[PDB]
């Protein structure tokens, strides 16, 4: 087994990486079995399985050593690749050392080079990318299917296939090896893979106190007329062959906004609310630049516009972006911007025209998806007066009689105004930081100020400046594990609140009255350290910066 | 100009000499930081906030997260360590140190029935200095009230009542402020108990005390033997004490309390600025469309938004590095002058120091403390001469027996020895005029006899040999 | 870089002054410095290299126990119509009264007595009101 | 003395192998670290 | 009065800012009266001050 | 604005003067490069095609 | 640092054709110089190891 990599190997160290490690299926090979079936990702059989995960398969492993014993039952072809145009790709190595190409219809396409004498692992991502021994030598179309028929024969050697999908993990790497794989999958890994340690010291970790995701939206604009216009943009691509079959599209491609002032080259939203489509026609041409006929087979491709030059991305316009000017234009002139329009086909996405924007930051103008929703006491995405973000909004009985809303130092939002009743809003995030607390490689409880079960603990109880969430069974005197100030946590998890040292007290000089001088003694030894030097650097100027 | 004073006294005994013989007392003020106010920044929520892709995009450079975290996490416990090794109190000495405990006549060892209370004479001085229970807050001395009048929850922080205020917006950024009032209240406990042993009789058990008065001729007997046990010059002392402490306890509400009052504030206002800084670069559009990640994604596809928020994860990353450091800068200055309140609380305060100088200007006689914003106030207590005495000192005396000549000299180097107006030889020490009647055991018999030897007689020879 | 390094090199002169100073006044001398060589009674130090730097082990001595005895602030004499007091020369020693009835010096480190002779106190003018009479039994002793 | 002494000599090369050797070690990893980062 | 802003407002604090605080005349307006006027900014009558 | 005085940098000890600004070295040690190049064979490593 | 050959396994590694070395200065001269690389440099053509 080996990490995948696109370019440069890792000799040693700890890397957090998403590398195809989560195994749906192994299916070992015995000494004499062929190997043959046929294997498609979106849906594996998975009936050869050695605990099965039935899943969508991102990588397929060949976990052999491909010696000179290693025999196709499809002779030259090793495999033999499906891909998403219904074409079939082989790959296959022939005697005139045996040197493997990528071919065709018989063809061949590329030559990849012979095989070492030294490969002991081939993985097949599903996005056509091939590793050899971890390194990404070469790739082909998207595979839907790949089909196999592998053996080593009468060697009597043993091997298997894995069927695996990427997850992140922390791994450590010697000698280009594999050595250990911590996955990031529970509440203790996801802390040893931030901090690059498979086994954490006692003490205390900054963690989020939860997550989010999948929540209702909330947009808060000042009031204004209804006035709503649609935006159709046709787009008219203009589709050709090339020699070599792939498709070329057409520099001739037009596009037709919607009509304004009799001309068309130019359109402006003189509206206050709008939405914006793209149209996309397709008609084909041979060489003559005749678009008299329909597109098909490849030369199927859909009108997209991308973001080019332009702060802001086309298909983004419909949310509750605000200008005070927005025009769309063919001429580059007073152009602010441009957006680029491409023919998007199976594969390749070309460029054929430019749309010119002309815009000016702003709020008389709102692009809408077809508003004020204000969803409260609950987590939100929020749109509030052009301010976006994550957080709870919740009704407070304050009162500010200046402004329509208020900001922290960091430019995040703290509250606002509904300008028709002069009710105050709050905003606070969804999830604070925690300080979790772990003892021997397990979190026993943490620190926050939610009062909400976080890091699967369900225990708890309120201390004055925090809430605690435990394993400790809540509704001590216990010896604490890792202490700061005069907090201190348990083995147990229990919370104790930590005094100072008590001593007997200093012998004063007094000869007055009775008094007390130590007599029985014993010994004590105490240890410090006292740094005395550093380690020196010299270092050559010249070389550092010029190498 | 620069300060001018008389000189210091130089070990003498050849001719006419001055010793030191009218006192008063001087009292000093110092501030020495202990401790600096950590902090906890969580790296993910400081440059990605709360945003699950940038989150994704800032693994990357999990190991640049994970180098400060680790530093600032180290940094605070093993300051925490070194505070938690320093301070300790004692149970009778904190029983007796307080302004009623020391007014009271019960906590009064019997022997000293004469006496109405502990340190009455000196009680208009330490009341200021000494915690009392009419007090604000809880258990502090008048001094510290004022320092901290002129100079945390987070739980109120996700309540959503009402507008968040600094310190919660700070939190939300992922900046926590480690509990620093459990040092505030040790070190307050740490200086009354340190006080209130002085006055404390025994070890035995039983907060047993004697006078402070008592507690300051004992410390009399350090500087100089004293021998005018006759001469009650206490009250005098006593007076000037009060005095000091009044003005002092004025002024706060005496150059040494101006010193003290800037370096205090100015201890507050660096830590305030330092992580005032760091929020105010959330500000920082790294050449970017936005400050804000989550407006970024709202304007922009993935593609092309990520390529805004990678300047964003890089200029906070190292906005976050450059406030790692000057932390950890501060930190190493502040333990350097940990050691010195320790050595300070231990040669000034919980014993009596041989080093010249080192605990004040003058001749010291005793130190008390106070806690402080960040750190401690000491209160040099020493003597101020006002006059000299003059004596005319010999260097050694040279005696004879017979036809056997020898010298004597003073076997103590620290005592000046001179001649009465009796004709009788005196040893006095050189830091103040407390003289005693030589002996024969104070003498060293040597084979000969100097220039400056004084010849001795019959009459001083069996008081002599 | 070159900043972060000349700052911490600062940092270590400040440490290894105080490294020299453990060295010569804990390890090669008997100091009177209270509470610098460890938290008690100073006995001895011995040390060892560690990356960087030295490990310093303080050897004090710890008390598990206190003897009480019964001081006296001075004695206070008398020969015929003569009065005054005696007072012990040595301020770190504490005299108290044995039960013999004998005089006694004791250091206040450590509970070690000695009997005090004529040449431990130091005679002055006066008595104060915490002294102990003397009788014609101790007077040879101690004058 | 002696036995006492020798005692707390072995809890120490055990414990290095007792809040003082905590702090070493602390202050010692420490000043390794940071040189290296 | 309140201070004029195009965007955030400030809840507390001390800052330097250009603001329409010189007055160049005041009118007050009594209790049982018509502010009733025509007012120029390029030359104003500043008859009720 | 006048010249007066002249180091080449044209030899092992002039180079350490011209990198230091010096014309008077102390007694020390100075970082240097241990050779030059100049003039060198291509090679060229690529994946077989 | 180094490369594979595709062809048949073996490692190659790269090393820079100079190196850093610290020239001994005193009184003006070069006396000697710290290299790793066994090679005369600076004009100096004794060496020990
Ligand atoms: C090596 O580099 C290539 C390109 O730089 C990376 O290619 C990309 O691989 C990812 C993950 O396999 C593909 O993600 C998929 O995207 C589709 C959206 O079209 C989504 O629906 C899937 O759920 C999934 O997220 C991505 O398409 C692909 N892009 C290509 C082929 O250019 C490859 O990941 C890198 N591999 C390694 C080991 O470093
Ligand atoms: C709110 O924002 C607007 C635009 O961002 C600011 O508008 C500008 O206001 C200033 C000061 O009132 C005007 O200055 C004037 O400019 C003319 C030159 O044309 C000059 O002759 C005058 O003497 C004076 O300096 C400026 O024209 C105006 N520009 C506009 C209308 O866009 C406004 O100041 C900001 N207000 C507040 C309270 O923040
Ligand atoms: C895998 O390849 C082997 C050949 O190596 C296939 O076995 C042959 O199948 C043909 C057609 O039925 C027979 O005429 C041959 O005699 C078989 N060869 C042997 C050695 O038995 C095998 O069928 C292939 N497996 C799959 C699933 O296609
Ligand atoms: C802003 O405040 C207004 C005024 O209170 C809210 O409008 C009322 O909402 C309730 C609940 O649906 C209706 O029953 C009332 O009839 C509304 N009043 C009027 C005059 O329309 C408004 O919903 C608040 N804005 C937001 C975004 O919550
Ligand atoms: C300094 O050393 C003394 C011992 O001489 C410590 O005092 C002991 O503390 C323990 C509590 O941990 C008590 O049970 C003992 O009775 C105390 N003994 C004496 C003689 O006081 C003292 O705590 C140490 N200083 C610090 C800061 O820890
Ligand atoms: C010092 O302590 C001793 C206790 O060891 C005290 O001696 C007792 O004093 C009472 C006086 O009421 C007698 O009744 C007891 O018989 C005495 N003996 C014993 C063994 O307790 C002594 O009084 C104390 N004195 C001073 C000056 O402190
Ligand atoms: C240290 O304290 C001494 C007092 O013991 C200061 O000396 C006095 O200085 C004033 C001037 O401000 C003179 O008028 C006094 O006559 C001096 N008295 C003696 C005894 O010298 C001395 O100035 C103080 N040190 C510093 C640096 O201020
Ligand atoms: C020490 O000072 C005293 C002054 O108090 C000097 O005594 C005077 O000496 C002169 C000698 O010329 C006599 O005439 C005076 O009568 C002496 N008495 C007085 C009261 O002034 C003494 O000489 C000085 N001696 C030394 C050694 O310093
Ligand atoms: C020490 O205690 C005495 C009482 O024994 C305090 O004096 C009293 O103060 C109150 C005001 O709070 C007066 O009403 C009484 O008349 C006073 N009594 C006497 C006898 O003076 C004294 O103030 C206390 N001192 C300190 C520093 O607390
Ligand atoms: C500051 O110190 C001065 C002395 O230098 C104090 O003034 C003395 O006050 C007493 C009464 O307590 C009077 O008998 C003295 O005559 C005063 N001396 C002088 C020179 O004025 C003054 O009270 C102190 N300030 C405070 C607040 O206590
Ligand atoms: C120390 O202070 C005392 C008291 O002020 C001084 O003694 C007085 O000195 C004056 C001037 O010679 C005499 O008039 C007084 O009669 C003395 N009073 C007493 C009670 O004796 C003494 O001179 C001062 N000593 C020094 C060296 O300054
Ligand atoms: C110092 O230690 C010694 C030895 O443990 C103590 O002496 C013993 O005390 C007990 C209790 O009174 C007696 O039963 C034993 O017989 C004593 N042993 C001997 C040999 O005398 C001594 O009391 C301790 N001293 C102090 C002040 O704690
Ligand atoms: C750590 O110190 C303890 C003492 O506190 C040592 O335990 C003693 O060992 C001796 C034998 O050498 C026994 O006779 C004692 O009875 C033990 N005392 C206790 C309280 O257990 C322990 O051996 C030391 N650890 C090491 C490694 O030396
Ligand atoms: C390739 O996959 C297509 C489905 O897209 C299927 O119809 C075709 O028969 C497959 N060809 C081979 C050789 O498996
Ligand atoms: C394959 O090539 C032959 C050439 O003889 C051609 O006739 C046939 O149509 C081609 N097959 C495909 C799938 O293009
Ligand atoms: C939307 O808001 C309601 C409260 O009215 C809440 O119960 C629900 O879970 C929220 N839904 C999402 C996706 O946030
Ligand atoms: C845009 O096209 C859609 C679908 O054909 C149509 O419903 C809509 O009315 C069109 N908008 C305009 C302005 O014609
Ligand atoms: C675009 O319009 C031009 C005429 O201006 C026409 O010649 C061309 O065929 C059109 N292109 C497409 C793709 O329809
Ligand atoms: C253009 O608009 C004008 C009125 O402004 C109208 O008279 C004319 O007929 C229109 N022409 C076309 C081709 O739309
Ligand atoms: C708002 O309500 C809370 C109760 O949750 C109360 O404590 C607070 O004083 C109220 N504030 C105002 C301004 O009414
Ligand atoms: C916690 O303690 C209560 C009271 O004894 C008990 O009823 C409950 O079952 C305990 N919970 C757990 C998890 O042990
Ligand atoms: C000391 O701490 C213990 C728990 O360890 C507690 O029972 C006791 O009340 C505390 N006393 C003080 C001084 O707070
Ligand atoms: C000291 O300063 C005063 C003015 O404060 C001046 O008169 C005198 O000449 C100065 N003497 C010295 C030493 O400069
Ligand atoms: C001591 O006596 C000798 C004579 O034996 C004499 O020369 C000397 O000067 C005398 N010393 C003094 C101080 O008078
Ligand atoms: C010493 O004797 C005197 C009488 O001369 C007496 O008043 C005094 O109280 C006695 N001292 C003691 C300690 O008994
Ligand atoms: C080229 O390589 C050869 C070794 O085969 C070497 O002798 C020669 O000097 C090199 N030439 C250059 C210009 O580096």
């Amino acid at each position: 087994w080996f990490l995948l990599t696109n370019s440069s190997t890792v000799v040693s160290g700890k890397l957090v990486t998403r590398q195809p490690l989560v195994v749906n299926c192994l299916w070992p090979v015995p000494s004499f079995k062929e190997a043959a079936s046929t294997f498609c990702f979106e849906g594996a059989g998975f009936d050869q399985c050695n605990a099965v995960l039935n899943n969508t398969v991102d990588v397929i492993r060949f976990n052999l050593n491909f010696t000179a014993d290693v025999q196709s039952g499809m002779g030259a072809t090793v495999f033999s690749l499906n891909t998403t145009g219904g074409v079939i790709l082989e790959i296959s190595c022939y005697n005139d050392p045996r040197y493997c190409y990528v071919l065709y219809n018989g063809t061949t396409l590329k030559y990849l080079g012979t095989l070492p004498p030294s490969v002991k692992e081939i993985a097949i991502s599903k996005w056509g990318h091939f590793y050899i021994n971890g390194y990404n030598f070469f790739s082909t179309f998207p595979i839907d299917c790949i089909s196999f028929n592998l053996t080593t024969g009468a060697s009597g050697a043993f091997w298997t296939i894995a069927y695996t999908s990427y997850t992140e993990a922390l791994v450590q790497v010697e000698n280009t090896a594999i050595k250990k794989v911590t996955y990031c999958n529970s509440h203790i890994n996801n802390i040893k893979c931030s901090q690059l340690t498979a086994n954490l010291q006692n003490g205390f970790y900054p963690v989020a106190s939860s997550e989010v995701g999948l929540v209702n939206k909330s947009v808060v604009l000042l009031p204004s007329f209804f006035a709503h216009t649609t935006v159709n943009i046709t787009i008219d691509l203009g589709m050709k062959r090339s020699g070599y079959g792939q498709p070329i599209a057409s520099p001739l491609s037009n596009i037709t906004l919607p009509m304004q002032d009799n001309n068309t080259d130019v359109y402006c939203i003189r509206s206050n609310q709008f939405s914006i489509y793209v149209h996309s026609t397709c008609k084909s041409s041979l060489w003559d630049n005749v678009f008299n006929q329909d597109c098909t087979d490849v030369l199927e491709a859909t009108a997209v516009i991308k973001t080019g030059t332009c702060p802001f991305s086309f298909d983004k316009l419909n949310n509750h972006l605000t200008f005070n000017k927005f025009c769309l234009s063919l001429s580059p002139v007073g152009a602010n911007c441009k957006f680029d329009v491409a023919a998007r086909t199976r594969t390749n996405e070309q460029v054929v025209r430019s749309l010119y924007v002309i815009y000016e930051e702003g709020d008389n103008i709102v692009g809408v998806p077809s508003l004020s929703v204000l969803h409260l006491d609950s987590c939100t995405d929020y749109n509030i007066y052009g301010r976006t973000g994550v957080g709870v909004i919740r009704q407070t009985n304050s009162t500010l009689l200046s402004g329509l809303y208020y900001t922290s130092l960091s430019g995040d939002l703290l509250g606002f105004k509904n300008v028709s009743d002069g009710v105050i809003y709050s905003v606070t995030p969804c999830d604070v930081s925690a300080q979790a607390a772990v003892i021997d490689g397990a979190i026993v409880g943490a620190m926050t100020s939610i009062n909400s079960e976080l890091l699967g603990l369900t225990h708890w109880t309120t201390t004055p400046n925090f809430y605690y969430y435990s394993i400790y069974n809540y509704t001590v005197d216990c010896e604490p594990i890792i202490t700061y100030s005069n907090i201190g946590v348990c083995k147990n998890g229990a919370l104790v609140f930590i005094n100072v040292t008590h001593s007997d007290g200093d012998v004063q000089p007094i000869s007055t009255g009775n008094v007390t001088i130590p007599t029985n003694f014993t010994i004590s030894v105490q240890v410090e350290y006292i740094q005395v030097y550093t380690t020196p650097v010299s270092i050559d100027c010249a070389r550092y910066v010029c190498n | 100009n620069v300060t001018h004073s008389d000189g210091d006294v130089q070990p003498i005994s050849t001719g006419n000499v001055t010793i030191p013989t009218n006192f008063t007392i001087s009292v000093q003020v110092e501030y020495i930081q202990v401790y600096t106010t950590p902090v906890s920044i969580d790296c993910a929520r400081y440059v990605c906030n709360g945003n699950p892709r940038c989150n994704k995009l800032l693994t990357q450079y999990v190991s640049a997260c994970q180098t400060i975290e680790q530093a600032l996490a180290m940094g605070a416990r093993l300051e925490n360590m070194e505070v938690d090794s320093m301070l300790f109190v004692s149970e009778n000495a904190l029983k007796l140190a307080s302004v009623e405990a020391f007014n009271s006549t019960e906590n009064l060892d019997p022997i000293y029935k004469e006496w109405p209370n502990i340190g009455g004479s000196w009680l208009g001085g330490l009341k200021d200095i000494l915690p009392s229970h009419n007090s604000k807050r809880k258990y502090r001395s008048a001094i510290e009230d004022l320092l901290f009048d002129k100079v945390e929850d987070y739980k109120r922080c996700t309540g959503g009542y009402d507008i968040a205020d600094l310190v919660c917006a700070q939190y939300y950024n992922g900046i926590m402020v480690l509990p620093g009032v459990a040092n505030d209240d040790k070190m307050t406990m740490y200086t009354a108990s340190l006080a209130g042993g002085i006055t404390l009789g025994a070890l035995g058990g039983g907060a047993v005390a004697i006078p402070f008065a008592v507690a300051v001729q004992a410390r009399l007997n350090y500087v100089a033997l004293q021998t005018d046990v006759l001469n009650k010059n206490q009250q005098i002392l006593a007076n000037a004490f009060n005095q000091a402490i009044g003005n002092i306890t004025q002024a706060f509400g005496l150059a040494t309390v101006a010193k003290v009052l800037a370096k205090v504030q100015d201890v507050v206002n660096t830590q305030g600025q330092a992580l005032s800084h760091l929020t105010v670069q959330l500000q920082n559009n790294f050449q970017a469309i936005s400050s804000s990640i989550s407006d970024i994604y709202n304007r922009l596809d993935p593609p092309s938004a990520d390529a805004q928020v990678d300047r964003l994860i890089t200029g906070r990353l190292t906005a976050l590095n450059a406030f790692v450091s000057q932390t950890l800068t501060r930190q190493a200055e502040v333990r350097a002058s940990r050691q010195l309140a320790k050595d300070k609380v231990n040669e000034c305060v919980r014993s009596q120091s041989q080093r010249f100088g080192f605990c004040g200007n003058g001749t010291h006689l005793f130190s008390l403390a106070n806690a402080a914003p960040n750190g401690m106030i000491f209160f040099h207590t020493v003597l101020l001469p006002t006059a000299y005495q003059t004596v005319t000192a010999c260097s050694g005396i040279c005696a004879s027996d017979g036809d056997r000549t020898f010298g004597l000299v003073v076997k103590d180097v620290q005592l000046t020895l001179f001649r009465n107006l009796d004709d009788k030889f005196y040893l006095t020490p050189r830091t103040m005029y407390q003289p005693r009647a030589a002996t024969s055991s104070d003498f060293v018999q040597i084979e000969g006899c100097d220039v400056l030897f004084v010849n001795a007689t019959e009459i001083d020879l069996p008081s002599i040999i």
